[PDB]
RNA sequence: UUUAAUCAAAGUUAUUAUUAAAUAAUAUUGAUUUUGGAUGAAUUUAAUUUUUAAUUAUAUUUUUGAAUUUUAAUUUUAUUAUUUUGAUUUAAUAUUUUUAAAAUAUUAUAUAUUUUAGAUUUAAAUUUGUUGUUUUAUAUUU
RNA sequence: AGUUUAAUGUUUAAAUAUUUAACUAGUGAUGGCACAGUUGUUCUAUAUGUACCUAUAAAAAAUAGUAAAAUUAUUUUAAUUAAAUUAAUAAAUAAUUAUUAAACUAAUUUUAUAUUAAUAUUAUGAAAAAUUUUUUUUUUUUUUAAUUUUU
RNA sequence: UAGAUGUUUAAUGUUAAUUAAUUUAUUAUUUUAAUAUUUAAUAUUUGUUUAUACAAAAGUAACUUUUUUUGAAUAUAAAGAAUUAUUAUUAUAAAUAUUAUUUUAAAAAUAUAAAAAUAAAUUAUAACAAUCUAAAUAAAUAAUAAAUUAAAAUAAAAAUUUUAAAAAAAAUUAAAAAAUUAAAAUAGGGCAAGUCCUACUCUCCUUU
RNA sequence: AUUGAAAUAAUAAAAGG
């Protein structure tokens, strides 16, 4: 098969009428009141390419998949189940304190996927994580020279990090401004 | 040929609004720092085998490079050359089948 | 090993506390009233103020 | 052979028609002197 | 051979974490389950489910001082002809009808007499003369037997009983088509 | 999404979404008998199957789903349909000149004719609801659509397009009759009615422009 | 089976092509109470015949001299045999101007041999195997793989399988021990008995169906392809690639028979459609095979007859993939000549002894008759 | 499309092979040939062979004619293949297709009169060594017979004149 | 804010190709750049044996201990082979693949079909005094 | 600080490593050159000849003729299940199961009964004494169903 | 329900004579070569501090513009155990350069290593001390039919017992031990034949 | 009749305890 040669124009549809290779219009069996009437298959797809693309863009989210995060996925998942449900104000805050690389991976992605949403017209405050998944990614392979002439192949696994920041207005947050008491003996010196 | 084909992100299902590939060159400082300082990777500057040997390409690599530059075949031109600047020619098939316009360059 | 582990058995590892007390825990934090960044109580900045008084 | 590989890239031997056997091998000389088959067919 | 792996691959949806995932290990399971349903259905399901019923009609007989040990022998003595699943339907939905039975088998009522054999009528022997006009003596009685049994069944208003109102005239419905 | 568009969407899965015979059939297999005779089509052995299939569109059982039912979406959506399936080059030669375009462009005029009869038949039930809270800025393009599709503007759709088009017409003149004696829409933030003069004048202008057309 | 219990037909009609059932008073397209895979009426595959084939009239042709156009006789006198039709077969020959010049008897031996399927099968079964590229059916063997000769590992101490010199069909580089090379295959033999007899029962079926038509001449007035395609429009030979096409046995005119074609027609006979052109004979050469015992072990090509039937003869695959048969009257004479000495030796003695009386055995060599055309 | 498992019958492909041991022997062409019978010695080892050549050793020169029935001849002269006017020889028989050419090997033929008692028309035949009663039959009918016994090249120089 | 804890993964991914294999009787001093280099022996592969030469039968016969059949028409065409039709026809056809989707039964332990119970040798081969031998299989696709 | 041995190591820093254990005092020797597999060296160990002396390399067939192991196709339409055995001048059949075919009569209910031929198939293994429990391996779904009493 | 007394596949299936809904009956348990698990929350990695000589063969992943000679031509860095690994590859010349890689805040077994007693350096010592965490990063290995289990008692089969049966009541998790489970019908005596062995008088085809 | 022998100390394969 070759779309450049086995299908010259996808808007057409070649037939054989009276042993003549004729190429009529391509249609689709779209729906009606209870009948099925054929409409232009290039027009039927200009809607979906737009009515869907114009459906999503007016959905208060920011879908953002970062491919090839350099870490195994089985270890990356366990440290994304913590962030599931956390608000972005308290996910960038709890990724910046944990030690694991998987959190440094998310934070850098949760920043690029945070400023990108600003140019998309979403507030920085009421942003709240909605979906954050982990798919296995492409792998590398080091040779692992071992003893007695044996060897193996250390595979350096990577992963993908698909993330979507929903927006909820009524997202009220727990107080994190509260200075401890022992630190409020800042009265001394001031 | 059976079901409609729309933007590859809408009916496929994984709809992202901004895909980021980290294996690019621009994002090098973003990945080369994410990994630990304890993850040492040797051969940063020199390779092990001799790389100034001449080697072929991957199978899939030629397949891409043969379709881009097909005229490298012997006598790719059209055996008589009948198309010249200023000719009065109309298209026949493909995109916009049937428009008329004079050649300006060949 | 003596056999392979079915999935309901690799999840069995995640029931006990030694797994949840190593991965699935969130730290209490707060903004240093001066250093302006999140912090845990006890560990302090390097700034001569964030270090003389101990927010 | 899959499509093309070092086992088919190169060229081992090639094989041609097999010669037959003697047409009447199975009437071995050792019987043509011991016995004589008699009677009508069947 | 033929593992029936086409059919038994749709079933792999309703299995647990391993048989649902891997096609091989799912077949050895779903073909082990399906081979034991059909093994339990044709072999052991009867003798078990057939005793949860002889326990329900029995337990419903103890509430009347009798039991299956006695009820079983006297549902047959009276020719009642009730499947042992039917007696459980009555004991649970029509509790009175069951009780009504349990009173019958305990009653001293004569069970119906065994069905009779074939009796030769007297008229079979009664020597027939050389008379061609009149019918045989045995048919004039056997036919009467058939038309009485024909009218006793149902309450068919035979055209609001437009057919011969009495029997000796119904046997003469052959003269109705003579001129 | 199985069944495609329950109410809103145009897309569906009919006679071109096949039946895949080689896979572990996901759900609704209440009984194991459902391998040789799944007997879907039965309504109860179908709601079990149809629900757990390709997500009954919900974005994720709490994720944000789209607001398609409102006149603020359907009608500026229908703007882009005819503004694409009929580019202005067809609109100019139709609106200005009465001369025949060509057979080709007459097909592109009829190719989109029965493309309005689709997005209407799908999203008509939605149009009537948000008609209540529909706004005049959006109640004013409902006649301005069927022009670029070249249709004279004035159950089956015809019964319901009439009553709706009659329903909107009054609500437009009401508002236009509500404008001549217009109360104070904002005594604050814009107590001076600027941009409201020309924009609502051109409305009254462009409203009666289509009337002779329609 | 009976899986896929739903999702086949969308529950709605199409726009303007679906019709519900009115009732049993009207008739649908295609309906017929007989199982027909190629359903044809007298408009799509119109038989070129006087009558229409029927169970009443044994064949769609004249069985008696119609007196409004001259009557020609066959060249050789006709004797009826086992499979013959036992009735006259008078077939109106045509002219290149799409006319009916004269009517002519047809020899019952060739054109009236009632067909049988258990023999036209042997014609088709022979073709479907003879018409077959053998040299393409070439696969490698175990001993053409070019691998090491030694066992690729000591069979015992290694945690592997007991295998040596892995070049076998289990592996993605090996090949079948007994693979399919060309010379292993079969070119079946086919004698003159079962070739003629099969073929003569195919030009009869082509009559009983009514797709037979004798033509005076098949010459084009000029060697172009226009004169060919124009000759088919006037004479009515649907020869488009999809519609059923003609089969052209060619033998020149009645007075000028010629076993080879006409350079005018031959050159115009080439057109990418459902047209064929075959040699004007049904008999074929006697089958021989020299390499019968793999003696010449350098040979390529199937076992069996080394004298195969050439593709341009009349077979049973193009006897049916081309519906109309178009014989020329020159071709007729050659059929009656070459089959003559064949039908005579296929008679009982008591009947073969009456032929010298009925003018069957007038020997052009003993001068007892002027030489035949 | 089945496997003739011996002592078990036709079996499906993909079926059970547990009981096809001796079948995997027959396919490999490996022949035991009932050789476990060491105890009972066959007629093979105990059969004195006469005739260092053999019982019917067809050494070169052995005059073994191919039998031609006489009734096959008298059936081809009234069928009409043979013209009884002429001296019927081996050339006609081959050309009249009375007898095939695979029958004729040196020395040519032999005329045998079995289940034939009379020959009505006179007949003159050239064959190699007809039998006694075959001769007497032809001689009794007015016709005659001769014994044209000849070397090989005599047969060829005659059958292909 | 409460979640008692648990419980699920079904059925789709771009953008680029014309290569292999057999077949064809019309070439040929070794495939991978400029010898010696003193003007000379470097650069030598020759010899009557089934050999890059490749054989139309079933008889007879050597010890029947396995062996096996003769010009076909004599310079006539079974010949060692490719080309200004992607050479021709047949047969075969692939990654870089990089792609990826959802809260029903339990909650004091016996295994799927949701009335809650009941029901359980993993297969194949192997073992014909061991059916129950003591081998094999992680799974997926080819 | 060069010489015949013992623990650790146990895919080990090594496809033999570190320490333990048994004697000889370079005016005669680290390779120059040299040897080669139906055989070299040979201080004669059937030790060693490039990380398995079955040396390595190449090409090949007799090589499980060997309790070898595999041998791709559901829904079917005929049966049996341990039986056989004589080395060797003129005595009716080996037996099994299998494939393919064949014929009803002195010979009873108006019962019942798988006999014959052709071909395919011969290895499933007892030693003493005594002597002249039972029918199950295999089920189309709904019902139906006769073998239970303690010391 | 349903042909029948049960082991040699059903097909014009988008007519390999078709062109818009084929929704194609299709998959070999194991010997194949690719991927994916499980061992794996893992083993091993972890770089804050030492004492400097020259040749050759050895490589050439390799660059060079910058001073080779007063010779014309030529050439001036780099390894080998698979490695950037247990390592002064040392034929030679040598003697005061701080001349530039080693994480960790716990506990046991082990492993190295260590004050006191039944004239020498020794003991044994399985005794203090001393070194060897964890978490973070990185990640391999052999192994894998699966279980619905698996505590514990207790009888049942040419049998050796994997199961099954009665009777019980057996909870997660991490860690550490190895009691049980996953690595040969064998060791020792007493006999008899056989191969190995020697020896020739008589045996066979040796060739030299 | 047609090679004849040797605890041939060790191996192998058997039985027997």
């Amino acid at each position: 098969w070759l779309t450049k040669s086995n299908l010259p124009d996808v808007n057409r549809w070649e037939k054989v009428v009276n042993s003549q290779r004729v190429t009529e219009d391509r249609w689709a069996l779209v729906e009606e009141d209870g009948v099925m009437y054929q409409v232009n298959w290039k027009m039927y797809c200009e809607r979906l390419e737009t009515e869907l693309q114009k459906a999503q863009d007016q959905l208060p989210q920011y879908s953002f998949m970062m491919k090839a995060v350099p870490s195994a996925w089985k270890k990356l998942d366990i440290e994304l189940s913590v962030l599931r449900g956390l608000s972005v104000r308290e996910a960038m805050a709890q990724c910046k304190l944990s030690p694991r690389k998987g959190h440094m991976a998310v934070f850098r992605a949760l920043e690029v996927a945070q400023q990108g949403a600003e140019g998309k017209g979403l507030d920085k405050e009421h942003l709240r994580i909605a979906y954050i998944t982990c798919m296995p990614g492409p792998t590398d392979k080091q040779v692992d020279i071992r003893s007695r002439g044996y060897y193996a192949w250390k595979t350096k696994k990577s992963s993908h990090l698909l993330l979507t920041l929903a927006e909820d207005p009524e997202m009220v947050l727990p107080d994190r401004t509260a200075i401890p008491y022992a630190s409020l003996m800042t009265m001394k010196r001031a | 040929l059976r079901l409609p084909k729309v933007k590859p992100g809408l009916l496929k299902g994984i709809y992202t609004d901004e895909k980021i590939d980290l294996r690019d060159r621009e994002r090098l400082e973003l990945v080369e720092s994410i990994r630990h300082p304890k993850e040492r990777d040797f051969y940063q500057d020199h390779t092990y085998h001799n790389q100034w040997i001449a080697r072929d390409l991957e199978s899939h690599q030629k397949i891409q490079i043969a379709g881009r530059y097909p005229y490298f075949s012997p006598d790719y031109e059209i055996k008589p050359w009948i198309w010249y600047p200023g000719d009065t020619v109309e298209v026949v098939s493909g995109e916009g089948a049937g428009q008329r316009g004079a050649i300006i360059a060949v | 090993p003596k056999r392979k582990k079915n999935p309901m058995q690799l999840r069995r590892k995640t029931y006990g506390l030694h797994f949840k007390e190593r991965y699935l825990k969130l730290e209490e934090w707060y903004f240093c009233p001066l250093c302006a960044e999140p912090k845990k109580q006890g560990e302090w900045c390097r700034r001569e103020d964030c270090r003389q008084i101990k927010p | 052979p899959k499509a093309g590989c070092e086992e088919i890239t190169r060229q081992g031997r090639r094989v041609v028609l097999k010669p037959q056997e003697y047409f009447a091998q199975h009437r071995m000389q050792v019987w043509q002197m011991r016995f004589k088959e008699m009677g009508p067919p069947f | 051979y033929y593992r029936a792996t086409a059919e038994l691959d749709r079933l792999r949806g309703m299995l647990r974490g391993r048989a649902r995932l891997e096609r091989k290990v799912g077949l050895k399971r779903i073909t082990f389950l399906m081979r034991t349903q059909t093994r339990y259905r044709v072999e052991q399901k009867a003798h078990w489910e057939r005793a949860i019923v002889r326990k329900n009609v029995d337990s419903a007989a103890h509430e009347h001082g009798s039991g299956w040990q006695h009820l079983r022998n006297d549902l047959a003595r009276q020719n009642l002809m009730l499947l042992p699943r039917t007696q459980q339907q009555l004991a649970q939905y029509e509790p009175l009808a069951f009780r009504a039975v349990m009173e019958l088998c305990a009653s001293r009522v004569a069970p119906p007499p065994p069905p009779m054999t074939a009796q030769v009528p007297e008229e079979a022997y009664a020597t027939r003369p050389e008379d061609p006009k009149v019918a045989h003596p045995a048919a004039r009685r056997q036919l009467e037997e058939c038309v009485e049994r024909m009218l006793c069944t149902g309450r068919s208003d035979v055209l609001q009983r437009e057919g011969p109102r009495t029997t000796q005239a119904w046997m003469d419905a052959w003269k109705e088509y003579d001129l | 999404c199985i069944s495609g568009g329950g109410r809103g969407d145009l897309f569906t899965r009919h006679a071109s979404a096949f039946k895949p015979p080689a896979f572990g059939v996901l759900r609704g297999l209440t009984h194991s008998s459902q391998t040789t005779h799944p007997q879907t089509g039965q309504l109860r052995a179908r709601k079990l199957i149809q629900h757990a299939m390709h997500d009954r569109t919900l974005s994720g059982s709490g994720h944000h789903r789209t607001a398609v039912a409102t006149w603020s979406y359907l009608l500026p959506s229908l703007r882009q349909n005819v503004e694409q399936a009929v580019p202005d080059t067809l609109y100019e030669k139709l609106l200005t000149d009465e001369v025949p375009l060509t057979p080709a462009e007459s097909r592109q005029l009829a190719d989109a004719h029965r493309l309005l009869r689709f997005e209407l038949q799908k999203r008509i039930g939605l149009l009537e609801d948000s008609l209540a809270d529909a706004a005049l800025p959006y109640l004013l393009q409902w006649p301005a659509l069927f022009q670029r599709a070249w249709l004279r503007l004035p159950g089956a759709l015809v019964p319901r397009l009439a009553q709706l088009t009659r329903h909107v017409i009054r609500c437009v003149e009401e508002d236009l009759g509500r404008l001549e004696h217009g109360s104070e829409p904002r005594e604050d933030g814009a107590p001076r009615s600027r941009r409201q003069v020309t924009l609502e004048a051109a409305w009254r202008a462009q409203w009666a422009s289509l009337l002779s057309w329609h | 089976y009976d899986s896929r219990s739903s999702g086949v037909h969308d529950v709605a009609p199409r726009d303007g092509v679906d019709f519900m059932y009115e009732g049993p008073q009207q008739v649908l397209p295609g309906a017929h109470p007989l199982p027909l895979f190629h359903p044809d009426n007298s408009v799509t595959r119109p038989p070129v015949s006087p009558y229409l084939p029927s169970p009443q009239r044994p064949h769609p042709y004249f069985t008696t001299e119609l007196p409004e156009l001259p009557h020609f006789q066959t060249t050789r006198p006709i004797v009826y045999t086992v499979g013959t039709m036992k009735q006259r077969i008078v077939a109106p020959v045509f002219d290149l101007a799409n006319n009916v010049t004269h009517t002519r008897e047809l020899d019952p031996f060739i054109f009236g041999f009632y067909p049988e399927t258990e023999e036209m099968a042997k014609n088709l079964s022979y073709w479907l195997v003879r018409c077959q590229n053998f040299s393409s059916k070439w696969d490698y063997e175990n001993r053409e793989i070019w691998r090491k000769a030694k066992k690729n590992w000591p069979n015992t101490g290694m945690g592997m399988a007991r295998v040596g010199d892995r070049k076998n069909h289990a592996h993605p580089w090996g090949a079948h021990s007994k693979p399919v090379k060309p010379w292993n295959l079969l070119m079946p033999t086919m004698d003159v008995k079962t070739w003629s007899k099969s073929n003569r029962m195919l030009v009869t079926l082509k009559m009983l169906q009514g797709k037979l038509q004798i033509v005076e001449r098949l010459t084009l007035p000029e060697p172009t392809q226009e004169a060919y395609l124009q000759l088919c429009r006037t004479m009515g030979w649907d020869v488009r690639h999809k519609g059923g096409g003609a089969l052209f046995m060619d033998g020149g005119s009645r007075l000028t028979p010629s076993s080879e074609y006409d350079r005018a027609f031959f050159f115009g006979s080439f057109f990418n459609g459902r047209n064929k052109l075959v040699r004007p004979t049904l008999l074929c050469d006697e089958p021989y095979d020299y390499n019968r015992t793999s003696s010449k072990a350098r040979t390529k090509g199937p076992k069996g007859q080394k004298n195969p039937i050439p593709i341009n003869r009349f077979n049973a695959y193009d006897a049916l993939t081309h519906d109309t048969l178009i014989i020329t009257e020159g071709a007729l004479l050659q059929l009656e000549d070459e089959m003559y000495t064949h039908k005579l030796a296929m008679l009982p003695p008591h009947i073969r002894a009456q032929l010298p009386e009925r003018g069957f055995l007038d020997s052009e060599v003993l001068g007892d008759v002027p030489p035949a055309l | 499309s089945g496997h003739n498992v011996i002592k078990m019958g036709w079996m499906k492909i993909g079926g059970s092979w547990k009981y096809s041991r001796s079948y995997n022997d027959a396919r490999r062409g490996f022949a035991k040939g009932q050789w476990q019978e060491r105890k009972m010695t066959p007629r093979f080892m105990l059969a004195p062979r006469v005739s260092a050549g053999g019982p019917r050793n067809r050494y070169e020169g052995k005059a073994s004619f191919s039998r031609l029935s006489l009734s096959k001849l008298l059936w081809a002269v009234d069928t009409g293949r043979l013209n009884p006017n002429e001296t019927i020889t081996l050339y006609h028989l081959r050309n009249a297709k009375v007898i095939a050419d695979r029958e004729v090997v040196w020395p040519g033929m032999v005329l045998l009169a079995g289940n034939v008692e009379r020959v009505p028309y006179p007949l003159h035949i050239e064959l190699q060594n007809a039998s006694a009663k075959a001769i007497q039959l032809l001689e009794e009918a007015g016709g005659s017979f001769t014994n044209v016994y000849m070397s090989h090249e005599g047969l060829y120089q005659e059958l292909h004149p």
